[PDB]
């Protein structure tokens, strides 16, 4: 079977100080013990399968995140806001708390709309839908690479038939 | 050589025992073929593996081979993402080292890169095996050095409040049968520059500090646009056929 | 052995404070330096092996009784572990420590009018390694700053570019520069694994190797033997 | 015969030999990085009335907080950058900045000090020599676009040999009226308005018909390896600021109209490969100088 | 007056095991994947098992 | 180097590797060849349209070439007519100097 | 690239990177510096001992320099004394041709 | 004024333009890899009592199992490699091998095919021109070691100009007696036996006193980018073997004693950088040719 | 076209429409007139302060 993955594994957290002055974005991929004196590549292979299990990319899969969106209440918005990934609301709260420490004005309406519209879903020419979200660099690189490798085996039905026409008997 | 034969025999038995443990790697169809003569399944597979050594048979590279290979390369290349590093630095408190200051940490244990020179001289580098056998370690740690030629596992807990940034345990343990570095766990606190009490404690209470290269998983909030990434999902107007057979039985 | 084992500027300066000038000088006449000689190295060649005797060989050599001879003896002790034969120095200077001779005005010794180029030539600075070069420059800087000749020290360094690159980074009058210095000055030390008990071609190389090999045994069996003599005695 | 040469190619002065190691190269890259962040923060500090983003950028650049009473000169980094630029230009200029200070400054940001990743194209025309026979007048004007005006008074047609440097990659020649040009001992083609030449081919011969002056406009392109952060617009602006501020006023040096003339003249000289490598580091340093001074004028 | 600094928990660099320890490999920050040192009953005095 | 690896993979359809030149992949060859064909009609057009279409699907852009404008400073002096006595010379393209 | 990564990691004490250049690490710098010092006695000889010892501990090989031999085919002609009216010329080192 | 030049530098014939694409470079590298296995498997089979290693290696190379009656020629790969070698040497040689066969042969092994990741040092001494005064006789003998014998019969000293080209990296000059040599417009140094020069510095003037013939020995070094598998010893053997087998027999070509002599001549000619790109691929092909023919002599 | 619509609405104080000129609104007119006044002292300088 070909499994379908609803959500994208962003693997991101936001840590901010109590006074709000400092905040950072951390990507948590876990902790993996490494033993010295033996080959590192052999240990990496064992951890690679466990990492793929965590990200849900071990088995053949096709991503469906196209329906993970909502539409704003404004009349001229007509944009799809992606639910997956780190929500821009958390970044807005973190940035607003930072501004409170420095006695700066809060984020104005114009910048609030720009920040909250960063994550979008839009279709391309081929008919696919592209999701732009906040996610980790390694989580993005590993997920997108596994997507490319599995996609090589997904072919059209007519192409598959053309490959097996010669083997079909007459009875 | 007798050493090569012994090494081959022991390694081969370890592979066979691991392969046949839990769910066997080899299906029952191949076992039936290899046990036609009368030998057991473990023995039949063992002789076939010996023959295949030195083969030139081409093996096709399946997609899951590439996925694991890609992850393994990133595991070695980007070690700080997964909680281990290749070198650490131990310096006394009074020596001022350049450290990463983007995250606003009090006595940050992270550096952009471990210093090549401190006070105009290159930092001494000692391998872990040499450091373990050192009996004059008390003189060496006075100046400061970089431990390398080993893989160091570390964890850190970022605390929202303000306090003294310290390690959970002592840096090193000195025994008669060698030295060792105790497990590394950081308690990193955000910094208020005008707290005189916490400033004096950092200068006086802690005497030695441990430095590692800054993990690449960390990212300041001002650079949140560097976390924007694109994922492409196929069209919803696709039907996937589970049984692609093109003919029916005559019946 | 103890002087060559020190690996930091703090340890070297502390050792020179506790060490009298008697340890720097020696009471063995030795031989005249700067002599082309043939020595026996049967490990490698059947024929005799040419070499040139120097003041940094690690073996006592005859030296004059002027100020230069005393300074050259001190520098040789720091970089080779053995000093020279200066006849009848006197009890007044022997009780003083090495650092006071280098950095004090109460010794009654006029160390001004000293040429660092001439002293460096006599000590064969072209033959000493980085650590020995670093130790020699430390002595020069202490002498220069005590007599107010910091300009002559800078002039000497400008003429010798290779020595300027590895010049020590401390200022004699400031304590902060001493504590933060990160120079490595250990000629000998306990090594990981071991070193083969084999001879070397040069006089300096073989004598230096003899110090490294004997450091391990000296480290373990020195405390009791020194204490037996130290007990029931007053220090100089 | 008379010889004519480009003005900017004559007597290139020696360049500095200090601050060319790995540690110093990282310092220039760090300075270029932090200066660029200073300009961006200042622009955002003008968009929103708060001065906080500029304060954070200045603190990282200068190791101190901005103070209203002070002059905001740029801190210790600005002083080190200014003295480093002085050292590169001439061998006579001293090296004030200690190596310890440079190493401390270079540790501010993680950069690669490699200066050979990419390339840049320079437009100076290297007319090394133009040889003309008797009764012929040849004059050369310009560096970005060289206009070689020639006129012969003798009855017979004259041959003039053009010797562009063996360094330029391609050169394009345009004339007011069509003319003939060819290499040594090669047949002479029909008159054409434009010629495209490879300077490595050899000296080129042009005929001068008697009666009317002929002017040839030349444009050249040369490839010099530079870091990815290189930007010709910023480097050229930094060169003028450094010249204006008095960073290049040293006895027994030669002055140039633009940075491209400077890098080409040093390339057409003895040890030109080594001189250009130092000049590339100077160019990136001037790029950092331009951005920081625009944010912090003095 | 008010007390700002009076001491606190002091970090110690070294843990010196004041007891005889049998030979061991790396454990802690560095874990050694090689086999533990083999304890060999050699240099017997009275001849047993021969 | 993850951001560079991801960017190069999308541009070249192949993962970056050490001990390799990092040319640019199939996309570099197509761009180089279409530049050749654009200069003059004598250059061959040897890039299949299937390859061009496949590479155009990597990113979503309109491809419009008429939504803005640019200003070019080349001076067109088509002709300058002078009587028999006078002499006229034209020098330069960006700044045409006409000496008569 | 797995075999090359392991070899470069041991030689240079750092992983290869696509954006950075492969100098060879501290071992490359030390190897260049010792070569300079070997040629002439006026060379700086700057590399410290602690760096030399730390790099010799990477592998276990003896430093014996006398366990074999090599043949060097250079012709030493210290002097060729010649009387008056006789002209002698020595050309070459690997093969010395003497013309008299 | 008389002109003397090196015999191996004149008239470098054009090289082939075929089999320089990525697929053909892979085939040459694959040929080198499989030829190396053939030699090693040959020694392994001879050492032991079984010819199984040789059969495995020959099957990969020739796509067929060896037979006792048939002569072990090498199969389709041997025929393809020989024809490609002829094509490289001269542009007049036909391109017999189709591309489909080359691609099929290149698929046997997984190699990069990059020919410019390493370098090699070449020892041919390029003496482009030695210009001498009227009463002076100058002779240049040799390529790997150039002996320039100079005699002047004039009343006074003569100035002889040396030009070593712009491609060589360093040139060492040794003389029978100490002599004077300096660059243009530079003072003459005291007589010395040995001179080290950078050829790009400029023409070198040597002073020649009356009587006492002076002979100068020249040794040069040049760096050319080559694949990591390049081995100069194996390339030289292949060059002589291919020349003896008539692979280079074709109308209107120049013949050279060594591949060292061949690649330097093409470098110094016009369009040289693109010439040496093809010559390097020829060198790797000859290195494979030497190994295959030693294992399979015909 | 949402990002462009918002930028034009802020710049021109009007919502873009498919059947209108889309010239830039009152801001475009004011910018044109101030440029005229800056160049010469004889320019009308029409746009008011409000």
């Amino acid at each position: 079977e070909l499994i379908k993955v609803p959500t994208i594994p962003h693997n991101l957290v936001l840590i901010q100080s109590d006074n709000g002055k400092h905040a950072l974005i951390k990507e948590d991929l876990g902790q993996w013990p490494v033993e010295t004196g033996i080959s590192l590549v052999n240990q990496a292979g064992v951890f690679a399968v466990q990492l793929a299990n965590k990200l849900g990319i071990d088995k053949p899969f096709v991503l469906d995140a196209g329906s993970n969106y909502f539409t704003d209440t404004s009349f001229i918005d007509t944009r799809k806001y992606c639910t997956d990934g780190l929500s821009p609301r958390e970044i807005q709260k973190a940035l607003n708390r930072q501004r409170a420490y420095y006695d700066r004005p809060e984020l104005t309406i114009s910048e609030n709309k720009t920040l909250l519209s960063q994550s979008i879903i839009y279709p391309d020419a081929d008919g696919n839908d592209v999701s732009i979200i906040f996610s980790g660099a390694m989580s993005h690189a590993i997920f997108t690479y596994a997507q490319s490798q599995w996609n090589k085996n997904i072919i059209k039905l007519d192409d598959y038939i053309r490959e097996i026409t010669l083997t079909v008997p007459k009875q | 050589t007798s050493g090569s034969i012994i090494n081959h025999a022991n390694n081969l038995n370890k592979v066979i025992n691991h392969v046949f443990a839990d769910k066997p790697l080899i299906s029952e169809t191949m076992l039936k073929i290899l046990t036609i003569d009368g030998t057991t399944g473990k023995d039949g597979y063992r002789n076939w593996l010996d023959k295949l050594v030195g083969h030139n048979y081409p093996v096709y590279v399946e997609p899951v081979v590439n996925i694991m290979n890609f992850i393994s390369a990133r595991f070695v290349a980007d070690s700080s993402y997964f909680g281990y590093t290749n070198e650490i630095m131990i310096m006394p408190n009074h020596i001022n080292v350049p450290v990463d200051d983007r995250f606003g940490f009090r006595d940050s244990p992270f550096c952009t890169s471990l210093p090549r020179t401190i006070m105009g001289n290159d930092v001494r580098r000692i391998s872990y095996n040499v450091f373990s056998m050192m009996e004059d370690i008390d003189d060496v740690i006075s100046e400061g050095f970089i431990l390398y030629d080993a893989y160091f596992n570390f964890s850190y807990d970022i605390m929202t409040t303000d306090g003294v940034t310290r390690l959970k345990e002592d840096i090193l343990i000195v025994t008669d049968t060698g030295n060792d570095i105790k497990p590394i766990h950081f308690y990193i606190y955000f910094e208020n520059r005008n707290d005189k009490k916490l400033r004096y404690e950092s200068k006086m209470n802690v005497s030695y500090r441990l430095y590692i290269k800054t993990p690449a998983c960390l990212l300041p909030l001002s650079d949140y646009m560097r976390a924007q990434h694109d994922y492409v999902s196929p069209s919803s107007s696709r039907v996937y056929i589970k049984d692609p057979a093109v003919v029916y039985t005559r019946s | 052995m103890d002087v060559l084992s020190k690996g930091s500027l703090k340890e070297l300066l502390a050792h020179l404070e506790k060490t009298p000038l008697e340890e720097a000088i020696s009471y063995r006449i030795g031989t005249v330096p700067y002599q082309n000689v043939l020595i026996s190295r049967n490990e490698y060649y059947n024929q005799l092996y040419p070499d040139t005797t120097s003041l940094i060989d690690g073996v006592s050599r005859e030296g004059q009784r002027n100020v230069n001879g005393l300074i050259m003896s001190i520098i040789s002790y720091v970089v080779s572990g053995s000093g020279h034969y200066i006849p009848n120095i006197g009890f007044m200077l022997l009780r003083r420590s090495i650092l006071d001779i280098l950095t004090k005005h109460d010794t009654g010794l006029v160390t001004n009018n000293l040429n660092y180029g001439i002293i460096a030539r006599n000590l064969t600075v072209s033959k000493m390694n980085c650590e020995q070069r670093k130790r020699m420059l430390i002595c020069f800087k202490l002498l220069a700053y005590k007599d107010g000749n910091q300009n002559d020290y800078e002039i000497y360094l400008n003429q010798n570019i290779p020595l300027k690159q590895i010049a020590p980074n401390f200022i004699p009058g400031d304590m902060r520069t001493v504590i933060h210095n990160q120079d490595q000055l250990a000629i000998v030390g306990i090594p990981a694994y071991r070193l083969t008990q084999s001879t070397e071609l040069s006089i300096r190389d073989d004598n230096a190797k003899s110090y490294k090999l004997g450091y391990v045994d000296w480290y373990n069996s020195n405390s009791f033997l020194r204490e037996r003599s130290e007990f029931n005695l007053i220090r100089l | 015969a008379n010889r004519a040469t480009s003005a900017f190619l004559d007597n290139p002065h020696p360049v500095g030999v200090n601050y060319v190691d790995e540690g110093s190269r990282q310092f220039v890259a760090v300075a270029e990085l932090l200066a660029s962040k200073l300009i961006d923060s200042s622009r955002e500090s003008d968009e929103s009335n708060s001065d906080v983003p500029f304060v954070q950028a200045y603190s990282k650049f200068a190791d101190d907080n901005p103070r209203h009473l002070r002059v905001k000169t740029g801190g210790k980094m600005a002083n080190a950058l200014t003295n480093v630029i002085r050292s590169y230009y001439s061998i006579n200029a001293p090296a004030i900045v200690p190596q310890v200070e440079i190493d401390r400054l270079a540790s501010k940001a993680t950069v690669s000090g490699d200066m050979y990743n990419s390339y840049a194209i320079f437009n100076s025309v290297p007319i090394v020599e133009v040889l003309s026979p008797a009764r012929t007048t040849v004059s050369i004007v310009g560096s970005d676009r060289a206009d070689v005006t020639m006129l012969n008074t003798g009855a017979g047609a004259a041959n003039i040999t053009f010797n562009f440097g063996q360094i330029a990659e391609t050169v394009i020649l345009k004339g007011s009226v069509p003319f003939q040009l060819a290499r040594l001992n090669q047949p002479m083609p029909a008159a054409r308005f434009t010629y495209k030449l490879r300077p490595l081919d050899g000296p080129f011969i042009v005929v001068l018909p008697v009666g009317n002056p002929l002017v040839i406009s030349a444009t050249a392109a040369t490839r010099i390896q530079v870091p990815l952060a290189f930007n010709k617009a910023l480097v050229e602006s930094g060169f003028q600021t450094a010249m204006n501020d008095g960073l290049f006023d040293i006895q027994n040096v030669n002055y140039y109209s633009s940075f491209d003339e400077f890098i080409i003249s040093q390339y057409h000289a003895q040890d030109g490969i080594n001189r250009v490598s130092t000049c590339v580091i100077l160019g990136l340093a001037l790029q950092a100088y331009d951005q920081m001074r625009r944010a912090l004028p003095v | 007056g008010e007390i700002i600094y009076d001491g606190g928990l002091s970090s110690k660099l070294a843990d010196v095991v004041d007891k005889t320890t049998e030979p061991h490999n790396a454990d802690g920050a560095v874990k050694d994947g090689r086999i533990a040192p083999v304890k060999l009953d050699l240099e017997k005095q009275k001849l047993d098992k021969l």
